RNA sequence: CUUCUUCAGGUUGGACAGCUGGUGCUGCC
RNA sequence: ACGAGAACGCAGCACCAGCUGUCCAACCUGAAGAAGA
């Protein structure tokens, strides 16, 4: 529990509600490009952060420790250095990035450095890729 | 009775076959291949190589056309692959295996390593922009042994199995092996081609290689 | 089928395909080719045929106006090369392949390596600085030997995808095959252009023979 | 697994927040040309340095040896050497290795040996890249 | 993999530092010339042996071979035939090629007739222009 | 006895993302 | 001299069968050895 995120605080009943929240603001009022929007993200745009996401959730899911380890936490900054350097990439990833407030999630799992709040953020990251499905598609 | 099917892969082009875990930093790998995670010695899944042999055997030996489903297959292809089928389970007589890249002191001795940093790109139709990405891919000349189990079922249909058995691996040979196949990766050779007793000895086990090597 | 489109590739003038991944040095390349890393032969991408002859076949089969993506295209470019257009995927008829160089023993005879090194300029008129650049090229008079697979998904489309074939081929012969081409560089010609069946024999194969060597 | 970014020991878990920190110092108070100008370094400038670094990174990292032979660290050697030449070459690339502690950390490296260390500053490198990208732009 | 120039010369963690340390004991006390020392031995001279010595290079790096064929031994030999003509052109190329043991290393990669102490040798040099540029200029 | 030794952009982009089938039966009070 | 005493919820049973980590994509764009040696 105890994941801030720049407002609220997720604890580890309320990931998916606030994920659904976060979906539907991005669902209304797409982005604002150059000429004037307004396409939104894509599918296998919100992959890489599922993927990268997953890429330490199989390494945590199968332990025991209550505290991450310290090879589970360096791999969880770099998804933090990645997040940051593809959000420069393309404006339409910042804007899911930001609205979804994913890096102060991430910033708080590296602040607690423990198993359960990783397990949160990642929950919190699963459910809002699942509930950009079943709203919009492609 | 089990027999043994060895074998050498050898790598024509270069041949990449995908599957990601971990760290693909943003500016040196973008697709990495498929590896041994203890040896971290690069192999060619028994997935991917059945799925293909399977693939390609099927298209051939049904009439050039293949756009059916793999439990309706052909009899021969349901008996050498299996079938799932509610009320027809075809047990599998062929138990493929994972196959890691076997001449790597060779390759050493090259002073190369196994495999390569391949550089591509697309480029925009509209305005020729070009975008970049890095393969990793195993280098060819690499050379991958391997061993595919056949479950000796039926004494006499054996000889129809291994022809098809040879079939696909010569069906392989003219195409590719995982990966941007079409965009001059994958390609494969077969050599070496034996198949040997698992225990105790068959009676026609010196038909069964000459059907392989020829 | 599985047709096999051979041929032989030779360069007019040094072309320069990229891809290298070693530590380019000071003074002495900064451009290096693409080459093989067991043999260290010089190599031409299938990748970077495929898409070559895709465009050029694809933009005079389109008025000279190409201007689409690559899964818009017409019907046979993508039968002929492929496109995962989302209902009716289109497998890649071509089967391109890395082609390696062939004819180093003439060029070992001939004291010449399969790479020279130029040194052109980046001068200009204004306030008088250069800044020279060093490309590494593959030496014209170079031959790289290939072996493009085809498909034969039906006999009535053999004849006219043979046809687009060759006229794809003669398409690049008036045009380079990749890196700095619209400086001089990269003109390729095509030799000893043929096709044969992988298995088997094919009806009406000479037919192809006449539309393809000649 | 702790390099010698600087004054400060740099770990594998504050590479991120220190290259975020490197480039936003860089951003915030850039060089000044010797002509009374203000410029920073070039995307295409930063991106060969980053190759470098993936030219030795795409070798070192297919590998489970504890300690880099001596053929990786005669390539590292050589980088440092083409960092020290870029750094002579323009005064700007100079700047952004000084005010890192790009050829400290390099050294440090060199020093080590081993392939943990180079890890840590391949890491701390593309965080580099990827916080110019982030707050650079493009 | 293993030079000698006098100071027991290794491929890892030795030519760039002993290249900059000669490069630094080059500017630390300036060339004495008629009748002003510090004689700015400018990239020039510097160049064209870099040239040479990289067309050498260009030539050799495309060859997978442990020993270096008699061409190469020639084109080497015609190296040591420019250095000593333009050493006898100028004094300060003189000390240049002197402190430096760029004819210690020709003789030293002579004897050993290895494309290993070749290719060290060059990256040696290119490491020695490289400290140049940095610790000097122009 | 001159004068730069490469510079500036694209660093992956989309497509699919788990489907089908079995699914506690037999022996005892 | 306890509605008691004695009494294994136990025996047999493969989380398994079928399934290409595949498809499309050019390492590509732009760039005189001049100039008073």
């Amino acid at each position: 529990t105890e994941l801030k995120i720049g407002n609220e605080k997720v604890n580890s009943t309320n990931f998916g509600d606030f994920a659904e929240k976060a979906i539907r603001g991005i669902n209304h009022k797409p982005f604002v490009n150059s000429k004037g929007g307004e396409q939104k993200i894509t599918t296998s745009k919100i992959r890489g952060i599922l993927e990268l996401v997953n890429k330490v959730y199989n390494r945590v899911i199968n332990t025991n420790d209550v505290e991450l380890s310290e090879n589970i936490l360096a791999d969880i900054a770099y998804i933090k250095v990645k997040i940051a350097y593809e959000s420069g990439r393309e404006p339409v990833v910042k804007d899911f990035i930001q609205r979804t407030a994913f890096t102060a999630a991430i910033t708080d799992v590296m602040n607690q450095r423990t198993r359960e709040s990783f397990l949160l953020f990642a929950r919190y990251v699963e459910s809002l890729i699942a509930y950009f499905k079943f709203y919009g598609g492609k | 009775m089990k027999l043994v099917i060895e074998g050498t892969i050898v790598l024509k082009t270069g041949m990449h076959i995908g599957g990601s875990s971990d760290f693909s930093a943003i500016g040196a790998v973008d697709s990495p291949v498929v590896r041994d995670t203890l040896t971290r010695l690069p192999l060619i899944p028994g997935s991917s190589l059945k799925g293909k042999m399977r693939y390609l055997l099927a298209k051939e030996l049904n009439n050039g056309i293949l756009l059916n489903e793999p439990n309706n297959d052909q009899d021969e292809i349901l008996r050498l692959f299996g079938s799932s089928e509610k009320d027809k389970i075809r047990r599998a007589r062929l138990k493929f295996n994972d196959i890691k890249l076997s001449n790597l002191a060779e390759l050493e001795t090259f002073n190369v390593s196994s495999t390569e940093v391949k550089f591509e790109n697309t480029i925009n139709r509209k305005t020729a922009v070009a975008n970049p990405r890095q393969i990793e891919r195993v280098i060819a000349g690499s050379k991958f042994d391997f061993e595919i189990f056949y479950n000796l079922d039926d004494i006499k249909e054996v000889e129809k199995d291994f022809e098809n058995i040879k079939q696909g691996f010569d069906l392989l040979e003219f195409d590719y092996l995982g990966g941007h196949g079409t965009r001059g990766s994958g390609r494969i050779a077969f050599e070496n081609l034996s198949v040997i007793t698992a225990v105790g000895n068959f009676e026609k086990i010196n038909t069964l290689n000459e059907i392989l090597g020829a």
